[PDB]
């Protein structure tokens, strides 16, 4: 027994990772803006709109 | 600016200039770690305090001056 | 200077219940004195203070409810 499978690919874990990287800076991107007193957030369009 | 002068015609230059100067001096609380929802509910409150002094102690009726007062508000403008 | 005289002139007609005439001391920019504005016929439509704090507060408090911008590249 001992050993299992090899798992020689490594792409998998790292695409997870970077899923999981991605998925983690959103959340904190937005967690300032959260409860009551959270703060809005300013966002300029490529267009140039501006939305609070 | 605009909004001030559409909806009230005088008083344009005012209004930018208490406007800047209200958000100068509440970035300075912030600064100070006072949480921004603090400095706007004490804004809000100074605001509808400051409305209800004026119109109960700095009002003056135009009807006991008669013609005179427009003339006079005419020409302050 | 001229403020802190304004200012004073103000001070004793809240706090002296007697001295309530000294409300309408303005300024009188000719001279540089404090001066009775209702008297020297410098009168605003009340409107025109009031719709001003009221604006001015709501515009400041929509600048002050910002703390974090994202600014989008162009798409050209
Ligand atoms: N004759 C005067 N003596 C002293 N102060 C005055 C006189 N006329 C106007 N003022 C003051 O000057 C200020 C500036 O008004 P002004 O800038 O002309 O109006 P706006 O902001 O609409 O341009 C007003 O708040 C008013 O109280
Ligand atoms: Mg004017």
């Amino acid at each position: 027994r001992g050993k299992g499978a090899y798992q020689d690919r490594d792409k998998p874990a790292q695409i997870r990772f970077s899923n999981i990287s991605a998925a983690k800076a959103v959340a904190d991107a937005i967690r300032t803006s959260l409860g009551p007193k959270g703060m809005d957030k300013m966002i300029q369009d490529g267009k140039g709109d501006v939305t609070i | 600016a605009d909004l001030q002068d559409k909806e009230v015609g005088d008083g344009t230059t005012s209004v930018v200039i208490i406007a800047a100067e209200l958000l100068k001096n509440a970035d300075e609380l912030v600064k100070q770690k006072i949480h921004p929802t603090s400095v706007i509910s004490g804004y809000r409150l100074a605001c509808k305090e400051a409305v209800r002094y004026i119109n109960e102690n700095l009002i003056v009726n135009t009807d006991e001056l008669g013609r005179d007062c427009l003339i006079n508000a005419a020409k302050t403008s | 200077d001229l403020v802190a005289k304004l200012r004073a002139f103000h001070n004793e007609a809240q706090v002296n219940p007697e001295r309530k005439n000294l409300k309408w001391i303005g300024l009188d920019l000719s001279n540089g004195k404090p001066r009775d504005n209702k008297q020297a016929g410098v009168f605003e439509p009340t409107i025109v203070k009031v719709k001003s704090l009221k604006f001015a507060t709501e515009a400041a408090i929509t600048i002050l409810r910002i703390d974090d911008l994202i600014k989008l590249h162009p798409e050209s």
